[PDB]
């Protein structure tokens, strides 16, 4: 087997799902709206 | 014989009684003779 | 062709064969056969249809 | 560079949180059980 | 208006700027992302019709 | 749109649901159909427009759907009611004689139109 | 063993870098292009404005 | 601490500096690095304007991007020779999808009240195989639960226990006989093709996790 | 009895294999919707129903077939 | 012993189940291609569908992969 | 002992089978794709994609086959 | 001994089954090249890329059922 | 003895696998008399592609074949 059984599954889960919500925040409230920035300039710029 | 021919006998059996016109009628006339040409030569004009 | 009721222009007109409707590059969204040789069949329909209107 | 906005993650990702909440909980039960064997 | 045309073509620009000096002479950038977040929306009209957008259905 | 047509008549100038007995067996063509040319054999048509429905007896022709949308039929003459019993007595005479007698192919016809004639 | 895979991996990042690579770049050009020229055009359109 | 523990710290860098150092500054134009993830910002959201279309479509949009990019990366990092995948246990991704599956359950409760229900009977169909047709939509419905994790667990698995052993039987292949070491070339060349083809299977997977659970979502938020 | 344990757990292997033809038949009727649909993109909402009903028959012979699967694990 | 071996013997005969899900979704794939190059213009509503139909040929094989892991685990 | 070495051959043998139908299942994805590419002259650019994804998909139900193939065969 | 060397035969031919799989798949994109072709004519040019394609990925599928065979042996 | 009797019956399910190459052979050559009745003209272009196709086909079928013989002479 190329480990299939380890005991570490809570341990495994705990930093896996704080590893999710920190990408979700992370990217909801950062990097998702300087993006959004970068549309929206182009756009601003483009019309006018 | 060539599909439109094909067709065209059709019209004239849908002409085939008392129960539709005259213009119909009058459409189910044929008049010309193909003058068959050849070189000026006339191979003659047969009945179309 | 009758261009008003005061004039004619004689006018001509280019009958489209059977290897140009094969070959008419919107040919591929008009489909439906392959088994039926339409082009032989609807360049013959046409070649009556574009003449009657020519004679008319 | 980076500007942050708060984007709406309160009610949105209600059930989505609660879902986690459950799975860590029974995951901590399942844990228990395969250490078990 | 002459004056204007002077200034408008000595603050060309036309080459780049940051998003943020954009920002900075006009808050309608960011508020206009802010209120499209408050949508929830991240697509903005406009911008697909003249430039592109990457797509697979 | 929906132009049904013979030369001298136009019956018709998208209409509901239209159905056409084609070679291909009977097509039914609802709303949007992908764009087909299709020959239309000697015929019994009914095209409704809307909820109401008119028989028509159609000596074939083509069908195409257009891409736009606008099925062109054009065929060489056509209603139902006016083709339909006596002509269908006479039209067994003459069928009979032309099967006895390019003949060949009229006495085909000639069956072909009287199957169809018989139907109704 | 897995030397082997290594091997195997520095082929597949060489065949990245010959065929990919130029493709990249010229797909990153070409949008960089677009965006510059529709500026660049924003400018011009702009600047009309005053002269009318 | 653990090995998987190390890697989604890992994963937490990379993906950080695809958003930070991809584009000095910040400037109207974007730098060529950036462009790449504004082509799958549009993929991803006409996919899922494509799908759960809402007004709240662009309110799962971050769910469903950060679902993209943590799929698409972990998919690259997994291919390294010397690296141990958080998808080798296959019971965090399981749990991934278990936990948006739940998440669209009480979504479904939560929007749609005791007639969510309603969502198993998708059409009026003769009513004695009504009821038939709640118990094998029902069934298919948490199948959805562990369907959208299995899959890519199993591929990014499989693949990888095949270019293991693959790159083992080509090293006891340079252990036979001399005749070997002359053409030997054609099953190096052989795990070359299917590491090509692993990368393919991953970032599919990344798209097709991100299809399934907007496919999922279009049911939930808006019912039948 | 090891032998009656076994034959239990070979039995079932056995009854799953039924399934297969189930997971062809979901797909051909499936097929068909899209081919009709592409045909007359207005014949759909007729369709559906009908649809829904093939899915639904084609599924259930599937699930006998789970059904005798799990009745030789669990009873 | 000899229910130890029966239980590897049943997960491998639970296998042969998944090759027909293989083969419906690559009809249902088929049909998609053939009704996009059709029509062109479907296409938007019926990859939505293709999805769904995608989604229920893979469960029947799902189902017998998990009955092929519960013998193969116990 | 060997019995259950043996076993785990034999069983590792049954899970093979699985993968002939997602290699057919591969090849008639790929005839739709020239079918159709054939048949519009111009679909190819929206549908090569598509393709793909149907391939994978078509795939990865042999991928589950040959690792429990593994599974058996390695343990 | 004998039991397990006698099961590794036997699982070897088992796995000549997956092969048969491939045998049909190769078949099948061939059979749509040359009804293409025959079709459309001039497709030739971008389909015979595809093609090649179709067979790397159809005859992939035959060596993953081989190199099983190879295992068990 | 054992052993020489598996090697037997591992030739006889050997032989099962050459039968998908044999129904894939006729498939081209269909595809070919198909094509050809169609066109009539492509038939010089096809040929070699369709030989092709045929060759590589069979490969399969000769690979199953192989391990046959593997087992029958060890």
């Amino acid at each position: 087997m190329p480990q299939l059984v380890p005991f570490y599954f809570m341990n495994q889960l705990t930093y896996g799902f704080l590893l999710m919500i920190t990408l979700l925040i992370l990217f909801s409230q950062f990097f998702l709206p300087m993006i959004l920035r970068l549309y929206v300039s182009r756009l601003f710029i483009s019309k006018l | 014989i060539s599909y439109a021919a094909y067709l065209n006998v059709a019209a004239q059996a849908i002409r085939s009684t008392e129960l539709q016109t005259a213009s119909v009628l009058n459409r189910s006339q044929t008049d010309a003779f193909y003058t068959q040409y050849k070189n000026a030569s006339e191979p003659t004009p047969i009945t179309k | 062709d009758p261009v008003s009721s005061l004039s004619f222009e004689p006018s001509e007109k280019p009958i489209f064969n059977a290897k140009t409707i094969e070959q008419s590059p919107s040919f591929g969204k008009f489909e439906i056969d392959t088994d039926a040789n339409v082009p032989r069949d609807l360049f013959e329909y046409t070649l009556a249809n574009q003449m009657l209107t020519a004679m008319a | 560079m980076l500007k942050r906005f708060p984007t709406p993650i309160l009610k949105v990702y209600w059930p989505f949180f609660v879902a986690g909440a459950a799975v860590y909980y029974g995951m901590s039960k399942a844990a228990d059980l395969s250490s078990n064997t | 208006l002459q004056s204007t045309l002077d200034n408008i073509q000595s603050a060309r620009p036309f080459d780049e700027l940051t998003v943020d000096d954009l920002t900075k002479i006009k808050p309608e950038i960011d508020a206009k992302v802010e209120e499209m977040v408050k949508k929830g929306k991240w697509d903005v009209p406009g911008y697909k019709d003249r430039f592109g957008n990457l797509n697979v259905m | 749109k929906l132009q049904f047509a013979l030369p001298h008549e136009t019956l018709y100038s998208e209409v509901t649901q239209v159905n056409l007995p084609a070679k291909s067996g009977r097509i039914g063509v609802l709303a949007n159909h992908v764009p087909t040319v299709e020959q239309l054999l000697p015929g019994v048509v009914e095209v409704m427009e809307g909820s109401n429905s008119k028989k028509f007896f159609i000596s074939g022709g083509f069908a195409t759907v257009q891409p736009d949308s606008q099925l062109c039929v054009t065929a060489i003459e056509a209603p139902l009611e006016s083709f339909s019993e006596n002509i269908k007595n006479l039209l067994a005479e003459a069928k009979k004689n032309v099967s006895s007698s390019r003949e060949a192919a009229e006495a085909a016809i000639q069956v072909e139109v009287l199957e169809n004639l018989q139907s109704v | 063993d897995e030397s082997i895979l290594l091997l195997t991996f520095l082929g597949f990042t060489g065949l990245v870098a010959k065929y990919l690579a130029p493709a990249y770049k010229d797909f990153a050009d070409a949008r960089m292009k677009k965006v510059s020229d529709v500026l660049n055009a924003s400018r011009n359109k702009h600047v009309e404005a005053v002269k009318d | 601490l653990t090995t998987f523990s190390l890697y989604t710290i890992i994963v937490l860098l990379v993906i950080t500096s695809l958003y930070t150092l991809t584009n000095n500054n910040n400037k109207i134009i974007g730098s060529r690095w950036l462009i790449s993830q504004e082509a799958i910002y549009d993929t991803i959201m006409n996919m899922t304007k494509g799908q759960i279309g809402g007004k709240n479509w662009g309110l799962y949009f971050p769910m469903i991007f950060t679902l993209f990019m943590f799929i698409f990366i972990a998919n690259l990092i997994s291919m390294i020779p010397y690296s141990f995948a958080l998808s080798a246990h296959l019971v965090f991704i399981i749990s991934l999808s278990i936990v948006i599956w739940l998440g669209n359950t009480i979504l479904g409760l939560y929007k749609h009240g005791w007639v969510f229900f309603s969502l198993f009977v998708p059409a009026g169909t003769p009513l004695p195989l009504v009821p038939l047709l709640v118990i094998i939509e029902t069934l298919s419905y948490f199948a959805r639960a562990i369907s959208l994790g299995l899959r890519l667990g199993s591929n990014i698995l499989a693949g990888h226990l095949l270019m293991v052993i693959l790159a083992g039987l080509t090293f006891n292949f340079m252990l036979i006989n001399l005749f070997t070491l002359v053409f030997g070339f054609v099953p190096l060349a052989m795990i070359l093709a299917i590491m090509m083809l692993e990368f393919a299977i991953g970032i599919i997977q990344g798209y097709v996790w991100a299809i399934l659970t907007a496919s999922y979502l279009k049911d939930a938020v808006y019912l039948h | 009895m090891q032998l009656v344990l076994a034959a239990k757990y070979i039995g079932a292997g056995i009854s799953t294999i039924g399934l297969l033809g189930a997971g062809i038949g979901i797909a051909i009727v499936f097929a068909a919707l899209i081919n009709g649909v592409s045909r007359n993109p207005s014949i759909k909402d007729t369709v559906f129903p009908m649809a829904i009903l093939g899915f639904a028959l084609s599924e259930a012979t599937g699930l006998f077939c789970l059904m005798v699967s799990f009745l030789l694990l669990f009873g």
